[PDB]
């Protein structure tokens, strides 16, 4: 069993998230640097989040060991994913969900059905309180449990692009993120990012509390963002280069604002309809945590 | 201190593998964390369940 720190489990160097970027492991925030916002007429304002349901799905009777977090990563920035839903294994976290439970949750992104020799696993009380979150993910598909996924984007807009003043607002305008860049950047940065462990992130996410969560909530702003921003190259309606004097810059149009597409394209990964309930679900619950 | 004198230990994994289901059917509490601000007391109140 790996032990908890003060800090979350993301404060171990075992961890760290990290973009490549000009030849080097750049962290998540040095890369939102780089980023730059044109506003344009339109304005997003936040509706509040609905409370998630409080039904967790059945862990259905399972004898392999789930890899989880490949799951979930590949569903939310994988360059291939599709039919997430179909599998639904997804339900696999409320076996961790219970008090006492055999299963653990290896770092390796896996929920083993029992304790086993050799295989470090997050502290089982962390992982429950994870699981009574993040299980709901089981649920994405469902019909009467389905997420908004046209206003939620509007938080992560807030969530990335919005100034200070913005988010106290709850109201930005529409923006148009663009940056220096190279060749197939987006695929490169969505691939650097299906690799983070973000179990780890989601774990300390939901474990800690107290000031101790408040440190974690401005240690990892970045680090959400970076996920936020997979996401929204997800979804954005357009994403062209522009010339500009023997350098280029990559712009998306628009962040916060969901295109509902789903024809596949070069430039970004792209969202089947399930992968686009699952990454509104993942947002409910996750905006629902980093806002209270 | 000579080689069979000494502290004592082991590595999780073989714990797991071995003592810790002879452990469960014996039906003992699980035997306690050592924090290194316990009490000797408190060893011998575990070594003793």
């Amino acid at each position: 069993m790996l032990q908890q720190p003060t800090g979350g489990y993301t404060t171990l160097e075992q961890f760290a998230f990290t973009i490549r970027n000009d030849g080097t492991n750049a962290t998540p925030t040095q890369f939102l640097q780089l980023l730059s916002y044109e506003a344009t007429e339109n304005e997003l304002v936040k509706k509040t989040i609905p409370t998630p349901e409080t039904h967790l799905p059945s862990a259905r009777n399972v004898p392999g060991n789930v890899y989880i977090e490949d799951a979930i990563t590949q569903a939310l920035f994988g360059i291939s994913a599709q039919n997430v839903n179909a599998h639904g294994y997804f339900s696999r976290l409320s076996a961790l969900a219970l008090p006492n439970t055999s299963a653990r949750l290896g770092l390796d992104g896996v929920i083993y059905n029992s304790e086993t020799i050799n295989i470090p696993f997050y502290d089982p009380a962390a992982v429950a309180n994870f699981a009574a979150t993040y299980a709901k993910l089981g649920n994405a598909s469902t019909p009467r449990y389905r997420a908004d996924m046209i206003d939620i984007y509007a938080h992560v807009g807030l969530e990335l692009a919005g100034t200070d003043a913005e988010r106290a607002a709850g109201v930005m305008p529409v923006k148009r993120a663009k940056f220096d860049s190279w060749e197939g950047s987006l695929i490169s940065l969505s691939r650097d990012v299906v690799n983070w462990k973000i179990l780890a992130f989601l774990i300390d996410l939901c474990s800690l509390e107290g000031e101790a969560l408040r440190a974690f909530k401005t240690r990892n702003r970045d680090v959400f963002r970076m996920m936020l921003f997979i996401m929204s190259t997800a979804v954005a309606a357009n994403v062209v280069n522009r010339k500009v004097t023997k350098r280029v810059d990559r712009v998306l149009e628009y962040i916060g604002v969901n295109s509902m597409r789903t024809a596949g394209r070069t430039a970004t990964i792209t969202y089947d309809l399930s992968r686009h309930e699952f990454a509104a679900k993942f947002l409910q619950l996750t905006f629902t945590r980093w806002n209270a | 201190d000579d080689l069979d004198e000494g502290i004592r230990m082991t590595t999780y994994d073989q714990y797991l593998s071995h003592i810790r289901e002879r452990l469960h059917i014996t039906n003992v509490p699980d035997p306690i964390y050592i924090t290194g601000a316990s009490t000797p007391d408190q060893i011998a109140a575990s070594v003793q369940a």
